[PDB]
RNA sequence: GAUCGCCUGCCAGUGGAAGGCUUUCUGCGUUCAGUCAAUCUACGCAGAGUGAAUCGGUCCCUAAGGAACCCCCGAAAGGGCUGCCGUCCGAUGGGUACACGAAAGUGACGAAGUUGCUUUGACUACAAAACCAUGCCUCUCUCUUGGAGCGAAUUGGAUGAUCGGGCCGAGGGCAGCGUAGCGCCUCUUCCCCUCACUCUCCUUUCUCCAAUAUGAACCUUGAGUCAUCAAAGGCGAGUCUGUUUAUAGUCGCGACUCUUGUCAUAGUCAAGAAGGUUGAAACUUCCAGGAAAAAACUUCGAAUUGGGAGGGCGAUCCUCCCGGUGAACUGACCGUACCCCAAACCGACACAGGUGAACAAGUAGAGUAUACUAGGGCGCUUGAGAGAACCAUGUCGAAGGAACUCGGCAAAAUGACCCCGUAACUUCGGGAGAAGGGGUGCUCUCCUAUCUUUUGAUUAGGAAAGCGGCACAUACCAGGGGGUAGC
């Protein structure tokens, strides 16, 4: 993929993310944005800003979307990528 | 070998390979020695997959010359664009000439190389000095190190090695100790077992670094369990101190490798227990070893074969001799050449006459050849011609010059004079003495003008 | 030199045949040509320029054909005759190796499937986690240290009270986890004895959907290494086991199982490394039934230097048969520049005309249709203003819808794919894309297929829920239809 990101702090910012999901689980639909603003990290700014590192990360293959529909209610989440 | 079939069935294959897959392989047979698949790969996968790094193409280099092809190596190099002529491509010339005795080409292209500004790293400098220690001018390395401490170049373990080799062919075992305190003098080492055991290549001459084998011991241990590299360099100082428990030890310490250990380990370790002269230790090791049955095929009959003809214990080595081929492999013209050695020193002429022209003119040549190299002949003669016997003339020209030229008439110096001064035993053979012309001797002349 | 453009499956590109015949290039010049003032050139002067056993010709053959001879015929000329046993003729076949003289050929439509319709790699810095280390309690290679419960005995069961039996406690590394952490290919050298191959993503965007490399795939032929079975009915070696022999034990072996060739002999040959060479064509379907050549090629027929015999007794310098009989140097001549949809060819011209083939990157598209590009080539050898009538070619036009006019000429409109459905008539094949309608975007999800282009996702179809626009074949591309006479 090709969204936009800063070029380098990237990869820490990533990898921070990357702590909290394996850390607490791929329950971590948007609103994330508590799990990583409560394991702070001051790298994000808001939270259009959380979704497009997501995607950034989800491209480089560090998270994958994935699908657990129930009912007829869409649900979505981020697994850490196994 | 198989490794031929291996690749040449895949090559037709599927499942296009990764370069790191084909990286790989080549490095493993590189290690192993094999140039000729290894180059044979990286040709077609190169038709296949073509750009190579700079690096591969220095390896690719590699492969051209050390496969004996130095004159295609270096029309290859000169084929290379100049873009791609970095330090890299110079250096593995530079490293196949090491081998390849070309000092003069070397030097040369050695300093085109320094005027050109592009600098050669360790391993270059390395090469060259051992290409000194081949040259014999072994003792012009120090002074290139002095160059190299002006060109800010760490020389590593290996040159502390070709050190110790070099100020050894000068009897400096005083250098061969500063060197070793030079090591830890200067936090560039970091040295291996390399060190020590080229400290022991050399002080195998006294025995006063015991604990430093030791320490080669130690070091091995780190890198491996034990790995093949304590056994080449070590087998003199097997028999060196230690020689009982040392030695006990370490054979089993190492078998803890527990594969059927390998026809080298036992090659390396028999040898030095016939020279430590156990017998019934080398026995039953041999015994258990076709127990294991896993390829003898002469690397283990041969030596304790030898150990009995050495003694004279010939119908011992006699019955596994004509055993070996009965389950399994060949035996070596050198093979054959120690049974000659028992014959000759025991003096039985024609029966040692036919089992040496048997050896030298049988299929088991070594590198295309088996002239027998030592000068044997002296004492193959003392015992054709001065045995007493009038037909140690005769047969003496007739067998033993015939068996001594199918490779080259010029070791007959003693040959012709042997003749000449076994006639001696009957004059017949001033019609022969037109023939022998190449050079005889003066005092011998006289035996010579005897028949006419 | 630089921004900007135009072309990219017949006006603009690449190699060129036909044609041109110095128009190519180098210097000098601008009298002539250029649809200018021309320093410029396809212009004048001056000079140079084209290398080829393999290309293309030469050459061998023949087709269409034109003639030669003989023959036949005609006032003269000449016409007729290709078999009367010859010579010319390429848009065909034969191109590299002799010539001479016979059997095989050379050798043959159309259409349609099936081939040709190229694929690779792209970063384990560097390569993964058993060994044994280690960091641990656990535990007895082995014990050892006193305690405490637990049978022992009677003499014929209600007793009587102590050694063969015995069960947890303090210390010692051995048989159970976790704890740092870390590399297990073989030198079959015949001898190791100190050495160099060690030259890559752990740090990256830009495979953010591209840059770099490749261009056939299969028999058919000859000559050096193992494994053959032709080269012989010929063995050790560990398992499985009969008991004791003791210089101390290995002694013995009955019987079972498990691999495994030699003594030479040659006898066929499977597995790697060198040379011409099928693909460049195959198979089916048909009826209009689909070139020639002693030319080359493949054999014999003969062969004439090389051999060995020719019985050599014909000096016969010959006789019978075996051996090669075009093989190494060599490989002449002529074309070769330049343009070859054009300013250089045919058109009187530096003219919107005409001029065979071969090759042609990407996107969307079935498409070589059509847009837009890179590469390559070109900016059309008159321009600068103003933005009247007038004309050419185009965009839009209310309301009206053929009222125009000879005549709806022109212009407009319809168009694509998918689905729905489709009349008269009939020669029963067709009308038929009859007419008449709907759908067409993207987003995620689901399932289906499919796909090895590896990692499970990607691309298309079809379900069903959104989401935006007036509009979703959005631009380019793309049928107006129906009714009824005459011929």
């Amino acid at each position: 993929i090709n969204p936009k990101v800063p070029i380098q702090e990237a990869y820490a910012i990533s990898n921070s993310l990357y702590d909290l999901f394996k850390l607490h689980g791929p329950l971590s639909v948007p609103n994330t944005w508590l799990r990583a603003q409560e394991a702070g990290v001051s790298g994000l700014n808001s939270k259009t800003h959380m979704k497009l590192l997501l995607k950034w990360m989800r491209g480089k293959k560090m998270l994958k979307l994935i699908c657990n529909q129930v009912g007829s209610s869409k649900k979505f989440f981020h697994t850490v990528l196994p | 070998v198989k490794v031929r079939q291996q690749l040449n069935q895949f090559l037709k294959g599927t499942k296009h390979v990764f370069k790191w897959e084909v990286g790989d392989t080549i490095k493993k047979l590189r290690n192993r020695g094999l140039y000729y698949p290894a180059l044979k790969l990286s040709e077609v996968m190169e038709e296949r997959g073509m750009n190579k790094t700079v690096s591969d193409q220095a390896i690719h280099l590699d492969l051209v010359a050390k496969a004996r092809e130095i004159t295609a190596g270096e029309n290859y190099f000169v084929d290379l664009p100049e873009t791609s002529k970095t330090e890299l491509t110079y250096g593995s010339l530079l490293n196949c000439y090491c081998k390849e005795l070309l000092t003069e080409k070397a030097e040369g292209l050695l300093n085109k190389m320094k005027e050109l500004n592009i600098t050669p790293s360790s391993m270059s400098y390395n090469s060259l000095m051992t290409l000194y220690t081949k040259t014999g001018e072994t003792e012009k390395v120090p002074a290139m190190i002095q160059e190299l401490k002006a060109e800010n170049v760490m020389p590593d373990s290996y040159t502390y090695n070709v050190w110790m080799r070099a100020l050894a062919a000068t009897n400096d075992i005083s250098g061969v100790e500063r060197v070793i305190e030079e090591m830890n003098r200067d936090g560039r080492v970091a040295p291996d077992w390399t060190t020590y055991s080229n400290m022991a290549s050399i002080y195998v001459d006294a025995g006063l670094s015991q604990k430093a084998e030791k320490a080669l011991q130690e070091l091995e241990m780190k890198n491996t369990q034990r790995d093949f590299t304590a056994y080449q360099f070590l087998i003199t100082l097997y028999g060196r101190l230690g020689k009982l428990t040392e030695v006990y030890r370490i054979w089993r310490s190492l078998r803890l490798a527990i594969p059927k250990t390998s026809n080298v380990a036992y090659l390396n370790m028999i040898q030095v227990l016939v020279k430590l002269n156990d017998l019934p230790g080398a026995e039953t090791l041999f015994k258990e070893w076709q127990a294991n049955c896993s390829t003898y095929d002469i690397r283990i009959v041969n030596v304790l074969i030898g150990a009995y003809a050495q003694e004279g214990l010939i119908q011992k080595a006699n019955e596994l001799k004509e055993k070996a081929p009965r389950r399994g492999g060949k035996l070596n013209a050198k093979t054959w050449e120690i049974f000659m050695d028992y014959y000759v020193k025991s003096g039985d002429m024609a029966r040692a006459l036919e089992c040496m022209s048997k050896a030298v003119s049988i299929g088991k040549g070594d590198g295309g050849k088996w002239l027998p190299s030592p000068e044997t002949v002296r004492a193959l003669m003392s015992y054709f011609e001065q045995k007493k016997d009038v037909n140690g003339a005769e047969n003496l020209l007739e067998i033993l010059k015939n068996g001594t030229d199918n490779i080259g008439a010029e070791i007959f110096e003693p040959l012709i004079r042997t003749y000449a001064a076994a006639g001696k035993s009957h004059p017949a053979m001033r019609r022969r003495l037109k023939m022998e012309n190449v050079e005889v001797n003066e005092a011998t002349k006289k035996l010579l003008d005897e028949v006419s």
